[PDB]
């Protein structure tokens, strides 16, 4: 793993010591490498799990968030060449180093063998985003919205702390495997019911939970568009795959003690549906969407089946690409016209041919359209619920229409329709930001052509 | 934070030290005489003494 | 002595209504003392009989809290069997909550004191009945 | 080896410099008074240095190039349009009157260094101890307001009162209507718009608030003008004063060092005039104060420290 | 002062505390404190303006009752025991009354009114020193005696301390009160250990000293002594701007920081020691100091808060006040955790 | 739900809370007798403590 | 011995109560802790020559040594709130609340 660390690292130096012209053409080109070399991940030829040293592993869970990761960060740098336009070079080259310190921690996260480094670099990657959304977003709500994100992580983050601590008192360590390999029952005393929670906390807080989900639309409406991008795309997934981790410990209390939030999952995910019918900010439309769909993610891992986790994992990939996406496009049309309002623009096919084809492409995979990844992991965790109880399907249906619903009312809105002829400002559609929407669907078609690579532990 | 009770409160000035309101120096005063050894009987000095 | 407080423990909860009502009624009046005389060293009164009266108000107050407290998880835990679940104490405190923010005429503190002190009675009775030690000793 | 406790320990003291004519000798008058021509006779004669009187651009000529620089960077204040529209609505009234009071207090700075270091006098004209002349005048005819005097009077109180009063103070006293000759016959095309009245303010200040206040700790000299012609006779004049006033008694060794050591740091001379007071008059604003700053230090010989610039001929930056 | 007066007084300074870790006898540990105390007033009163008087004598006030305190207790076991050092058998009222008015000393909570004025009423590096070199002496004495403290008197201190800094840190704009709540947050800190493992008060002790002498430096770099004066950091010092944002989040106690790994072990040690409610409550409240520390990052760092017209005039100079110290000590504060299990 | 009482409940009630009582704990006279009366109090509150866990 | 130790504790506390609340003058403050002191040097004294520990008796005179030290500088300090003020009244003595 350290043949994919070490050139992360080196990228800083690059960055800093690169002359103020080709500062972002080698960052660009050089973390386009490290992407391609982070694919050595994928060959995976037996059910033996990659574990690189005492510090570092692989699973079928972790490789593909990290090679989402490494892939990223290229497109978070070519998103960013635009508004940072104006500033001085050493802010310029500030900011590169902060998405590229984000990128290495994410790594490290993902990779990480113990719980207690897990935590140590999931809270790391604090810093740097309360940085990126504070000192670069354009309005005077952006500190808000980071004391917003940083204190909801914290207070969650805490008992997550206490747990991992009492956790290694008991048993002598906090390594992953050993853990998994002996784990035993845990009593259905109140302390263990309180260490439940308090395992969990902290990733729902995360994902986020239906009720503690104020701080995301504050972050995505007030950071800029690399902020948004990473958030939505690995800041959000965080929380997934860390319960994923640490359920392994908490059984069989979950079979009773994830009542109340795969209910708040299911409810809250028709309750943001139903706001991306009404938002007015395209950004807290997408942000909305964001939280709804994730709360798929929530059920599905608390109710845990082999149906269940694949499907989490697969809507994990999709709703990361297509998230990221979806903040793209509507930045390009922020970068032209400086207003969030959805309805301000409208008819823009009508000046933008194929950023109305990418638009469409967007929104038909957030709508989840057969044979998509999207697609593939929302009926899974839809099969899976409907198992746990036959219920579910009713709301299921009811998020299905509204998703729909909202997805199309985006598109109607804001390409269609009879243009806004007092935009003189409405450039052409750049080079550059064709090419980031292009090389955010290209994956997405490839992974909807070979849909093993996201299939998570389970299947 | 505001509060009722801070509200009468200022902000310290910028070098500790303050504008202080001019104290009063209430010197001693004596009546050195008439009827004292060295006043010669029929002199009343009036004495502004600090110590 | 100091053990009439741990008298409270000798009969299971949902017995001995008035025993537990005046021990928990004392602890009230305790804190409220405490918390009068901080108050009163620190913020002085403008007089001393606004001094004492402010000492009446803060014992008064406290010692209301924890009669109610105490009285509400008896009668939960009789008129409902159950005599060791932490829901009594969360209903008890709540309801001290709700006496704090009646004598104080606020319904936001009211709302948020019941919250709190239900959560905070709810863990001790989990801390008593599972054995957590408020302030261990060096054990190592 | 800068001056520090331990030069101080090793030698360097001031008291050991300080002989007769280690003195500050301040030149005061209205506007067009002879100021300059008397000052630089009574130090040509007196052997002690002459300070041109602080102006806009005493800071940038002090440090650096020691060109001057653009307004932007040397105070966003402008005399000719103080005079053109003095009730302005940015504020450029009371934007110059601050700028000049702190580069009169680090010009003041200098020349206490100077004579402490080494034991030469100053003969500087006009001081911080007689710019709230024009301040005063100024708020009389209503180019700043309540605030901006509140304002300079609370720089004034924190910064002052922490050096030493001139020696000496010469005061040349002319009268309005012949100010406002000599300014026509001068014929600058900006300065002739100076109404009579607030030379008259000037000069009341001068006479009400100046003058009695200086006479309480300095030696003061006042001449008419047909006096101050011929320096040979104030100079005289200074030459048998007798100074046996002010707060110069009471100072030794180990109160010199620590004036010095105040002095001598020209960063925390100014600390005080940078208080954050928002005056609009005053406040610059994030995004013109970040563009002017970056604009600076792109300046020839301003990007680094003054011994690490190799654009200007610096030599030796990797073993310094 | 001069030179004379300057080594004599701070050699008793340094005398001190070197008294107090070094002597065997408790009558000679209070002649270390007596030598503290009676050294570091005319320190504080150097200035001679109101402010500092009234310092000086809250400090004096404050420290002399509280050394007569403790000389209380040693005499009272040399009575108990025919011997000048606390011992098993020491009752434990003598214990509690010396932990009490060391407690005082130092400035734990409730006994922590007079030390954010103190700290208040003096000179910047002054208070660097109250706050740093002044908390040795204290704390040497009660690490000898670890065995015979009450650890719930010392956890009721402890959280107390916390809870009292943590809110006393909201509401201050004065950057010196607020470095007094945080030496009181983290002496907290230091104190719910001592019962336990004192080498991890003594890590603490050195992690607090290693932050907050550079934040002390950086703000004397101006004399930036109110969050308004700070913030104009990015027109006066660009450069210090990252090196201050790493050293107050690492006083928050951010994980990838150093500042974390008091907290973390502390915490740790706790556990093992079957601590769970205090430590919960203790890392729960040690949030607000995270806030009020962003709230710092967000005015000084990560916005332009608006600028004077004459701090061009500063531009214009040269300064040479940053000692070589400031970075080593911020670089080892901001980038040691790594290295954590050398620091245990 | 959204914008008003999931704001009340948890970010907005917490904040009111902790800025409660930082001015309830922060608003000191500035009094040395106050001060040196609290003390006086913690060491009663400290003797009693003592006395009655023997 | 036991009954004399008793009172000695106890007007140590006295004076300590005397310290601990005020009453508008700094000087009788400074005097309550003079109290204190000579309460625990008797102490002291009595302890060292009921043991007939003649090695320990050094030490009733330091703690006098250090006791005077310590009352010098609060009168310097009692000598600069008083040209400071006018007065020795602690009340005066509040600029620190802000
Ligand atoms: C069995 C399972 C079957 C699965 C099928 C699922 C059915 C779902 C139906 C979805 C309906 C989508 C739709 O209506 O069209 C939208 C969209 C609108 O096109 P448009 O109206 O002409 O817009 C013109 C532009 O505005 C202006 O540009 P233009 O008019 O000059 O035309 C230029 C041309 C340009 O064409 C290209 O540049 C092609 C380049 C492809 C690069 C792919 C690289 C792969 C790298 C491998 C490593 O077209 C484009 O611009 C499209 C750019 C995006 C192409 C990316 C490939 C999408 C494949 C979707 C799967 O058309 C499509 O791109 C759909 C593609 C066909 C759908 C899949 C059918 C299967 C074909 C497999 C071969
Ligand atoms: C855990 C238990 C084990 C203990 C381990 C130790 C734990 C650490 C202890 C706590 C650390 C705190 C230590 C505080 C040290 C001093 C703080 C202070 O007030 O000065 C601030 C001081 C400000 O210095 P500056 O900005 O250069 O002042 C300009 C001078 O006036 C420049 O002009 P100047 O010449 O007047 O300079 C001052 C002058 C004055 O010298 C003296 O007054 C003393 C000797 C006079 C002899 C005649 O010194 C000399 O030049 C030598 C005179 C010959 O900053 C520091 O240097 C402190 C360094 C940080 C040390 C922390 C280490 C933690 C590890
Ligand atoms: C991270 C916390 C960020 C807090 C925000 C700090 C900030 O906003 O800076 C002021 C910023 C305003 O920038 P500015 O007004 O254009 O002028 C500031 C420069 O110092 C203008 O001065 P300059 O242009 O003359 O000097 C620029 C300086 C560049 O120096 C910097 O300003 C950047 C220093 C922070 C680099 C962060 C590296 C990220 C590490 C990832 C892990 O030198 C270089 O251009 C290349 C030198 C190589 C990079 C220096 C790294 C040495 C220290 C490494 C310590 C790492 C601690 C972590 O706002
Ligand atoms: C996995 C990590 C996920 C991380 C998120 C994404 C970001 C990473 C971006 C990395 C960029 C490189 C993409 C690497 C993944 C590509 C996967 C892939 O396409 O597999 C090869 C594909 C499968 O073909 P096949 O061999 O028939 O599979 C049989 C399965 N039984 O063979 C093909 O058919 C490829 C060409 C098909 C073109 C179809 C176009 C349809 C329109
Ligand atoms: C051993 C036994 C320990 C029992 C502990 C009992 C706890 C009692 C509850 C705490 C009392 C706090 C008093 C208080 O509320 O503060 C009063 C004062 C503010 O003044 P005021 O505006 O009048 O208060 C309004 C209250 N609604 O605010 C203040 O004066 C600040 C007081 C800070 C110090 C309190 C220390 C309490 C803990 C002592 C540990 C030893
Ligand atoms: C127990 C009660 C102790 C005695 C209380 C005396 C009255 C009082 O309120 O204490 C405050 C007093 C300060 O007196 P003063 O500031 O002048 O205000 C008087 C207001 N009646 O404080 C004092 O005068 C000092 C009191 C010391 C008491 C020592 C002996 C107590 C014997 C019982
Ligand atoms: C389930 C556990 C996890 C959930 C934990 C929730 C903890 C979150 C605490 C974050 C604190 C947010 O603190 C926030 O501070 C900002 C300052 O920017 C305040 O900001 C606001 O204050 C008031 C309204 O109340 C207005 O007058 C002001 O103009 C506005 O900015 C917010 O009212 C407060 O909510
Ligand atoms: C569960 C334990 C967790 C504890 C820690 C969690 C973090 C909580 C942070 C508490 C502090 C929040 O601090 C928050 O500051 C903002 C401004 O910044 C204040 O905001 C204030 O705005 C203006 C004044 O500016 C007032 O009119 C308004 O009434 C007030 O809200 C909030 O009232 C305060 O709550
Ligand atoms: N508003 C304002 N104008 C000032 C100040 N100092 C100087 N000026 C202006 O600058 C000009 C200085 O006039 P002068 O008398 O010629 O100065 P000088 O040449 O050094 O001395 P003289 O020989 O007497 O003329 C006047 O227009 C005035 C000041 O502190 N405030």
């Amino acid at each position: 793993m350290l043949k994919i660390i070490l050139p992360s690292l080196m990228l800083l130096p690059l960055t800093w010591l690169s002359s103020p012209k080709k500062t972002w053409t080698n960052v660009t080109s050089y973390s386009f490498l490290i992407s391609l070399t982070s694919l050595t991940l994928l060959w995976q030829t037996d059910e033996n799990y990659k574990n690189f040293s005492n510090m570092f592993s692989s699973d079928p869970l972790s490789t593909p968030l990290i090679i989402l990761t490494a892939w990223l960060l290229p497109l978070m740098l070519m998103a960013s060449q635009n508004h940072l336009k104006k500033d001085n070079n050493v802010l310029q080259k500030l900011y590169i180093s902060m998405l590229i310190s984000l990128q290495i921690l994410l790594i490290m996260t993902f990779s990480a063998t113990e719980l207690i480094m897990f935590y140590i670099l999931f809270e790391a990657t604090l810093i740097p985003t309360l940085i990126i959304i504070t000192r670069w977003g354009n309005q005077t709500e952006r500190l808000n919205a980071g004391i917003y994100f940083l204190f909801y992580t914290l207070i969650g983050s805490i008992p997550l702390l206490i747990a991992l601590i009492l956790i290694q008192n008991h048993v002598g360590t906090l390594n992953l495997m050993i853990l998994s390999f002996t784990t035993h029952t845990l009593d259905a005393s109140w302390s263990n019911n309180l260490l439940w929670l308090a395992c969990m906390m902290a990733f729902l807080i995360k994902m986020p939970l239906y009720g503690v989900h104020l701080w995301l639309p504050k972050a995505h409406v007030e950071a800029p568009i690399a902020g948004s991008m990473i958030l939505a795309a690995i800041l959000l997934k965080l929380g997934s795959y860390g319960m994923i981790r640490i359920s392994i410990i908490l059984d069989p209390l979950t079979k009773y003690m994830a009542y109340p939030f795969i209910l708040l999952s299911l409810w809250g995910m028709i309750m943001t549906s139903s706001i991306c019918l009404r938002q007015t900010d395209l950004k807290s439309l997408i942000a909305y969407s964001s939280v709804s769909h994730m709360a798929l993610v929530i059920a599905s891992i608390m109710i845990q089946t082999p149906w269940s986790f694949m499907g989490a994992t697969m809507l994990m990939i999709a709703h990361g690409l297509t998230s990221s996406l979806l903040f793209c496009l509507a930045n390009s049309n922020y970068e032209r016209i400086h207003s969030r309002t959805m309805i301000m623009a409208r008819g823009l096919q009508m000046v933008f041919p194929l950023m109305a084809t990418w638009w469409l492409m967007a929104s038909l995979a957030n709508l989840a359209l057969p044979p998509s990844i999207n697609l593939m992991g929302e009926l899974f965790i839809t099969m899976s619920l409907f198992s746990w109880s036959n219920f579910t399907i009713i709301l299921m249906g009811i998020n299905i229409i509204i998703t729909g619903m909202y997805s199309m009312y985006m598109i109607i809105t804001t390409q269609r329709g009879k243009l806004t002829n007092h935009m003189i400002n409405l450039q052409p559609s750049h080079t550059r930001e064709l090419t980031l929407m292009a090389l955010h669907m290209i994956p997405l078609i490839l992974l909807t052509t070979s849909p093993k690579l996201i299939t998570g532990l389970t299947m | 934070y505001p509060s009722k009770e801070t509200a009468h409160w200022k902000p310290p000035p910028w070098n500790d030290v303050d504008i202080l309101k001019e104290k009063a120096v209430t010197n001693m005063t004596l009546n050195f005489g008439p009827q004292h050894p060295a006043a010669h009987g029929v002199l009343r000095l009036v004495l502004e003494l600090s110590g | 002595v100091k053990r009439f407080f741990e008298s409270y423990h000798e009969v299971p909860d949902g017995t001995q209504c008035h025993r537990k009502t005046y021990i928990t009624t004392a602890l009230g009046g305790i804190c409220g003392i405490i918390g009068s005389a901080y108050s009163v060293s620190l913020n002085p009164a403008d007089s001393t009989l606004e001094a004492v009266a402010r000492v009446g108000r803060y014992t008064f107050t406290a010692a209301a809290i924890g009669a109610m407290f105490g009285l509400t998880t008896c009668v939960s835990a009789q008129v409902r069997e159950k005599p060791d679940d932490p829901l009594n104490y969360f209903i008890g405190g709540c309801a001290g909550g709700l006496t704090l923010g009646a004598r104080t005429h606020s319904y936001g503190t009211a709302a948020m004191g019941c919250v709190y002190m239900g959560t905070a009675a709810a863990l001790f009775k989990i801390g008593k009945l599972e054995g957590w030690e408020l302030f261990p000793t060096p054990k190592v | 080896l800068r001056y520090g406790l331990l030069a101080a320990i090793l030698g360097d003291k001031t008291t050991k410099k300080l002989h007769e004519y280690s003195r500050v000798i301040t030149v005061d008058g209205n506007i067009c008074s002879g100021k300059n021509k008397l000052a630089k006779e009574i130090a040509q004669q007196l052997g002690m240095k002459h300070y041109p009187e602080a102006g806009i651009q005493y800071s940038s000529t002090t440090t650096g190039d020691g060109r001057p620089l653009d307004i932007e960077f040397s105070g966003s204040c402008s005399l000719e349009k103080f005079y053109d529209d003095p009730k302005s609505n940015d504020g450029n009234s009371y934007r110059l009157q601050s700028w000049l009071y702190a580069s009169r207090l680090l010009q003041y700075a200098d020349a206490l260094e100077h004579l402490l270091s080494t034991g030469q006098g100053v003969v500087l004209e006009r001081s911080i101890y007689s710019d709230f002349v024009f301040l005063e005048a100024m708020y009389n005819q209503g180019y700043i307001r309540k605030q901006c005097v509140d304002h300079y009077n609370e720089i004034k109180r924190l910064t002052l009162p922490e050096y030493l009063p001139p020696h000496a103070v010469i005061y040349i006293d002319v009268p309005v209507p012949e100010v406002q000759s000599r300014i026509q016959k001068k014929g600058d095309p900006h300065e002739m718009k100076v109404t009579s009245a607030y030379l008259q303010d000037i000069e009341n200040a001068y006479k009400k608030t100046f003058l009695p206040k200086m006479s309480e700790m300095c030696e003061v000299l006042v001449y008419d003008s047909w006096e101050a012609e011929d320096p040979t006779k104030v100079v005289e004049d200074i030459e048998y004063l007798k100074y046996n006033k002010g707060p110069w008694l009471k100072q030794d060794d180990w109160t010199f060092h620590y004036l010095r050591m105040l002095v001598q740091d020209k960063t925390e001379v100014l600390n005080y005039t940078t208080i954050p007071v928002y005056l609009p008059e005053i406040t610059i604003g994030a995004h013109q104060g970040s563009r002017i700053y970056n604009s600076f230090r792109e300046l020839p010989g301003r990007k680094y420290a003054p011994g690490y610039n190799a654009e200007v001929g610096d030599k030796w930056i990797w073993l310094k | 002062m001069n030179p004379i007066t300057l080594a004599i007084i701070y050699f008793t300074i340094f005398l001190g505390p070197v008294i107090t870790m070094s002597s065997t006898n408790l009558m000679l540990m209070w002649v270390g404190l007596e030598f503290s105390l009676l050294a570091i007033i005319p320190m504080l009163i150097n200035k001679k303006n109101p402010r500092s008087t009234e310092a000086a004598t809250k400090y004096f006030v404050t420290q002399a009752t509280a050394s007569m305190i403790i000389l209380l207790a040693i005499v009272l076991n040399y009575k108990q025991l025919g011997t000048w050092m606390f011992q098993q058998q020491t009752n434990g009222l003598i214990l509690n009354m010396t932990l009490m008015a060391l407690s005082m000393k130092l400035g734990l909570a409730p006994f922590h009114f007079w030390l954010p004025e103190v700290t208040q009423g003096i000179p910047l590096h002054m208070g660097l020193i109250l706050l740093t070199w002044q908390k040795i002496a204290p704390l040497s004495i009660l690490i000898q005696i670890y065995p015979l403290l009450n650890s719930t008197i010392i956890l009721m201190l402890a959280i107390t301390s916390i809870f009292m800094g943590a809110w006393g840190g909201l509401n201050q704009t004065q950057m010196r009160k607020i470095m007094a709540y945080s030496s009181i947050a983290h002496m907290g800190w230091m104190l719910a250990i001592l019962p336990y493992n004192p080498s991890l008060t003594l890590l603490n002790l050195m992690i607090y000293i290693i932050l907050t002498a550079p934040m002390f430096m950086a703000l004397m770099l101006n004399n930036s002594m109110t969050i308004n004066s700070i913030s104009l950091l990015w027109n006066k010092t660009p450069a210090m701007l990252t090196m201050i944002s790493l050293m107050l989040l690492s006083l928050g106690g951010l994980p990838p920081l150093t500042g974390f790994l008091p907290k973390w072990i502390i915490i740790t040690e706790l556990m093992k020691n079957n601590c769970l409610i205090m430590a919960t409550l203790m890392a729960m409240m040690a949030l607000l100091n995270l806030f009020f520390y962003t709230r710092l990052i967000y005015s000084t760092s990560l916005t332009m808060f608006p600028t004077n017209n004459n701090s061009k005039m500063m531009t214009h100079q040269t300064k040479t006040k940053p000692n070589l110290m400031f970075s080593t000590l911020a670089i080892m504060s901001t980038m040691t955790l790594p290295l954590a299990p050398q620091l245990i | 739900l959204d914008l008003i009482w999931l704001e009340k409940t948890i970010p907005k009630s917490t904040s009111t809370l902790h800025t409660n009582m930082t001015t309830l704990t922060t608003n000191q006279k500035g009094l040395i007798k106050l001060y040196f009366m609290s003390f006086l109090i913690n060491i009663i509150l400290i003797i009693i403590l003592y006395s009655i866990n023997l | 011995m036991p009954s004399t130790f008793f009172n000695l504790t106890m007007a140590f506390s006295l004076s300590l109560l005397g310290t601990l609340m005020f009453r508008s003058h700094l000087m009788s403050t400074l005097l309550c802790l003079e109290g204190m002191v000579l309460s625990l040097f008797i102490m002291t004294s009595v302890t060292s020559l009921n043991s007939n520990s003649m090695s320990s008796m050094p030490i009733p005179i330091t703690i006098l040594v250090f006791a005077a030290c310590e009352a010098a500088v609060g009168l310097a300090l009692l000598v600069k709130v008083s040209n400071t003020y006018g007065t020795d009244y602690v009340q005066n003595l509040n600029l620190l609340q802000c």
